[PDB]
């Protein structure tokens, strides 16, 4: 319970547009999987050269956190994989633009947290994720499909 | 796009804000400030054309001022860049048609950006946004002095455009009496310019003057128009507190 | 008094070096001009090549700094103003490349009514310490004079 | 030194602490990220010989590694300033001759990573820092073919280089029972190469065989070479906890 | 001044709100349900004589818009008031002397409701702000039929200047093309007087028809008006949405 | 879920009535539509001459209550015409006599983009609502044969 | 984790001096042998005689403690036994001076089942570390071949 105002009030603090509100409660430290209303918003959202600087901006905040917050990086990743295959053309050049930040967080790495090593979720997602971004060919006929 | 851009993409939303106030000199620095830290403005312009710019004629003459200011104060590059870009600066003097009052306003400041950017293209090995004196330019110049001539007389022919655009902005203002806030800010870096041209005019006329006329009449009026505009700024109350002097 | 206990509060919280914590502590919203005692300990400390950064750093985080604190952006440019006239070389170097911090500030404005007097303060410090940049002669002559 | 190169500096500050762990992976993701964002590397460089070295043989092991990290993750320019500065890489192997438990180990990067940016200069026409695929400069190789020997023969002298580097550090470790730590994340970026140049080889040695024997059998020994490193990093088991499982 | 008046007082500085978007409901609403509370209404005006009122025309226009909605919408003794201090009101008709365009739009509403309030002092027996089939008043006009065409020509009358003011404000909406909101919340009351109105001549006619020619004639010019003005409303993109149908 | 345990607590802050705990529990912003025994409850309710004031006053603080909730404003206007169908005749004295709170309301407006859609509601249950105080045939008609 | 951060909390609020920070956090709770590169800085921090009481009144603090914190006593004479081996002088005279706070601990006694075990360690520092005190001709040979 506690979180759940402390987060509304940081959101308040910082200013947040409902754009950014969206997408940040979204990629949040919360446990629970995002869900597919919420990854199909900010897809629908792509389409407006307003919006999609903060859809992407917020991301590449979320994808640089710090290593308590590996949450984060997990559900960053999950909305990337979302909005490059469903998402508008924008999206996918700027992921290609700047892939290297993605590519990076394939080595990452949390441990000792209670005693397991927690990294291996990103590590998968971040791996297939890159390996989906140069197969150019296979997100090229993936896209066009879901569109 | 890339990720450094955005970190100015955030800037140029609140500094092109959605009304007629002021360009906040916060969002301007943090523009400025970009463009000195990445040594090149490629993405500033490449920024300006991905905009929603020509959604409503108020952000286009507010973004008219905040890339005069960034030209005006940064990096060398914002300048060469404008030079390369001034037919996209004239593209924008086209959008809104002349129409309604606050189209006016846009339509000569692009005359006068167009005149500026031809300039420096055209005439001057110089490339600074505000003018300066280059002592090599001035010397180059004194030494060759029927284009010297040529110089300040071309040199006037900007400072006699900035002059009936002030003139322009001031009848605007006069006959819309109130919110004036952004034509008052478009008048600041006006103001820089126009002591910025008038230091280099007087820096080259008297090494000029020395190095051998008329120019010292026309020399005259254009400081008559030069300390009439400062008593015109003079009056303007919320202007003149923020520039120290409009010199 | 609270905000006293806040401030060294909010100074554990982000981790920051004993010397970014003098900085940090000396050009801050208390109002008092800032101590002669510490611009010379800021000048010694100066010669030490690894914690140069930490100060340049700070300078530079509080001249980057809000409009509501004027107050930073005032000492900054008296900290920067002493380092220059009784500091390392150094510090010359480092404000000569990075002139455009505060030469943009020339033209810094700030509002509450009657705050344009605030305004003027943060003014011409950046005035008469890019006045202190371009005057080579002078400073060539104050920095012999003061070493 | 200016602005945006204080970001880096706190990275490399972090990374080249005085504990003998991994430098932690978030300081050098900073580090190559940078290196990435502004297209152009010399600031590592130059921080780099600002740090203090040496002095704390802990501070210069990882530097290493994480100079090592950075011109094989990062933006083409990295590996660029590594093949001029070369020369200052080497001084690193001079500087701490001998008086130190493990002097051979921080000889031995300077010496494979001064062979690997002799072939990164000469042996190809390509820039990359992990070796891959470049398709046009494997066409060229095959079309200069015996050219293309010497690169792959010469390239697998530096394999067993590598391989030999990584006997050097497993014996290292097999001596720092008491401490191993880092001994561990000195092994990470050759690992991640040792496949790299399999793969790179592998290609290049088959196109080459089958479109002009035993260059199969040198193929078998670095194959056979491949499985005593994975069995060997895998004896380490400590190393899974920093990095995935070796592969 | 009391203080059951500081509760209504806060109320008229958010309906008057500083710029030109439109006047709230929910300020205007808090008006006039204080004024049929408090079964009087002059505290009301005695607030707007004493308000910040004339201190620049945005506010003066916004200020007419409420008046015009408590007179409409509230107690019979706000039209009672307004039958009182029309006077006043006229007043704000000189106090900006119709010199930049906004003040136009105030001289002519203030020509509206001073006709509007003449109306009701001069001529009815009837006191509601908006009008509606008052069956004793209509059974008198009927009984009295000369003078119940000059009571249907009359109206008439005030329906031909409420035409004429919404032709003003639709010019002025036009030529100025952006900042709408609070001349279009402006025709919102107008809007509901002219169905009023409208229903009242309709009512008015059909007794007076079947009691006893040109009137229908008339009528239909009126009725033209009506259903023109109602398709000049569906034009406009905000001011539909609120009102379920401009009727 | 907070939200339920926040409205129970600040119900116990302001120390309300149990009747008016019933009626602001009721029309309150969790967005089902009112129970049909709530509704009836009420109606019996209001032939208590002490009690009735509680319900009243109560929706006399939801019809006049900010434009954020507009869902108080709807529901609190299916309350009214509940009563004023099936409660006491008192609760139709009543609506009458300050007829103009819920009149005042047919030009309500709130907005979030698409937010007309709930001011609809509001306007369309408060011209019902006017013209059912305005039909006395209908609603003397109404009333005889609801009781 | 908490611990670490309350403990850093304890540290601000009491305000304690850098060099008291330094030995009540190398004598503390978390049970890792005491480091070897602390034990020599506290030596060398030793020779300064105004900053000399700060090292010595904390080590007064955790010989004095309660029982629950064997782990305080038994680092604090392990701290004594370096400083009197590799310190300065001026640790010797004053450990020589107050002998009976160490030498009351030879018989020191905590139990939690097993707990004798730890009690242990304590008597046998103690022991080691009285003995090397009244071997005068042990103590300086000692300290001759390591200054
Ligand atoms: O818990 P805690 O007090 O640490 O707050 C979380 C964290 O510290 C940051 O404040 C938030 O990330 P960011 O500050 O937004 O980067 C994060 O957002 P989210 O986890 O609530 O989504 C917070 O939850
Ligand atoms: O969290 P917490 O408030 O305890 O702060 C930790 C620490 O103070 C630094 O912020 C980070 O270490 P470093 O500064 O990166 O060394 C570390 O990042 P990570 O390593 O926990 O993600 C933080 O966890
Ligand atoms: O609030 P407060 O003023 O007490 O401190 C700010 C804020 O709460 C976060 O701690 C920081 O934001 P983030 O956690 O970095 O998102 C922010 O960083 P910075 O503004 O002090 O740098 C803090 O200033
Ligand atoms: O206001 P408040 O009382 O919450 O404290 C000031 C401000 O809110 C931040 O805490 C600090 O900003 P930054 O950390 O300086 O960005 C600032 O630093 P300093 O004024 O205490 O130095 C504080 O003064
Ligand atoms: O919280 P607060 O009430 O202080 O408002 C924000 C911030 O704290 C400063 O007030 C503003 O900075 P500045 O005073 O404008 O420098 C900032 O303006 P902008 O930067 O958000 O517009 C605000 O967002
Ligand atoms: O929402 P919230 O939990 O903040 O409760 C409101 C506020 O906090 C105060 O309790 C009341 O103001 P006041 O204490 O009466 O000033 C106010 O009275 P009312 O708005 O509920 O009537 C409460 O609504
Ligand atoms: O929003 P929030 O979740 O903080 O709770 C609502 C609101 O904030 C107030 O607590 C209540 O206003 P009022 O007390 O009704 O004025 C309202 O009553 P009800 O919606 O819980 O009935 C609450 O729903
Ligand atoms: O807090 P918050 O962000 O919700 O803003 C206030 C209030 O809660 C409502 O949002 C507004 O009421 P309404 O939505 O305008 O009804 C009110 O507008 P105004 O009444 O203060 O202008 C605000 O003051
Ligand atoms: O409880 P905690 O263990 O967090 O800290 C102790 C206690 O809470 C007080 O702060 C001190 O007592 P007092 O305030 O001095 O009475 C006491 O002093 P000392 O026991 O640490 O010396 C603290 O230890
Ligand atoms: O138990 P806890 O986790 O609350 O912390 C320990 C103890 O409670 C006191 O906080 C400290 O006692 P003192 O201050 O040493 O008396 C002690 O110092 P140090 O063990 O953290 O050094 C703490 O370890
Ligand atoms: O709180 P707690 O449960 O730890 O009990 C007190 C204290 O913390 C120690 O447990 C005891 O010290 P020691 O373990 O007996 O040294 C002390 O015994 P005594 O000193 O109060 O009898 C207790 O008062």
């Amino acid at each position: 319970m506690s979180k759940q105002f402390v987060r509304s009030a940081k959101n308040l603090v910082k200013g947040y547009s409902s754009t950014q509100v969206l997408v940040r409660n979204a990629t949040s430290n919360d446990n629970h999987q995002v869900s597919k209303d919420s990854l199909i918003e900010l897809a629908e959202k792509s389409y407006d050269s307003a919006d999609f600087f903060e859809i992407m901006d917020m991301l590449d905040k979320r994808l640089n956190d710090k290593g308590k917050y590996w949450r984060h990086i997990a559900k960053a990743l999950t909305v990337i994989d979302y909005l490059i295959r469903f998402g508008s053309e924008n999206c996918v050049l700027w992921c290609r633009e700047n892939l290297y930040i993605i590519k990076t967080l394939k080595e990452f790495r949390h441990e000792d947290d209670e005693g397991i090593d927690q990294g291996q979720i990103v590590r998968v997602k971040a791996k297939e994720l890159t390996a989906l971004l140069s197969d150019d060919e296979r997100l090229n006929e993936e896209r066009n499909m879901n569109i | 796009m890339s990720r450094i851009d955005s970190d100015l993409q955030k800037a140029l939303k609140k500094a092109c804000s959605v009304e007629e106030t002021a360009p906040k000199r916060k969002h301007v620095r943090a523009c400025i400030v970009y463009t000195w830290d990445h040594q090149s403005s490629k993405a500033v312009f490449t920024t300006l054309k991905t905009l929603p710019l020509a959604n409503d004629e108020v952000q286009l003459f507010k973004m008219l001022i905040v890339l005069h200011k960034i030209i005006q104060e940064g990096h060398p590059s914002a300048l060469a860049e404008a030079i390369r870009d001034r037919d996209w600066i004239r593209s924008l003097g086209r959008v809104h048609s002349g129409g309604s009052s606050y189209s006016k306003l846009i339509r000569e400041y692009v005359r006068y950006l167009v005149l500026k950017l031809d300039f420096h293209a055209h005439h001057r090995g110089f490339n600074n946004g505000t003018f300066e004196y280059e002592e090599y330019v001035s010397l180059v110049s004194v030494s060759d002095p029927d284009e010297g001539y040529e110089t300040i007389l071309d040199l006037m022919s900007l400072q006699d455009s900035l002059d009936e655009f002030s003139q322009i902005i001031f009848a605007s203002i006069q006959s819309e009496r109130r919110n004036t806030e952004c034509k008052i800010s478009a008048l600041i870096p006006l103001i820089a310019e126009s002591y910025g041209i008038y230091k280099f005019i007087t820096s080259m006329l008297r090494a000029m003057h020395r190095q051998l006329q008329p120019l010292k009449e026309r020399y005259e009026l254009q400081h008559a128009r030069l300390f009439e505009f400062y008593a015109d700024c003079s009056s303007v109350k919320y202007l003149t507190t923020l520039v120290t002097i409009p010199k």
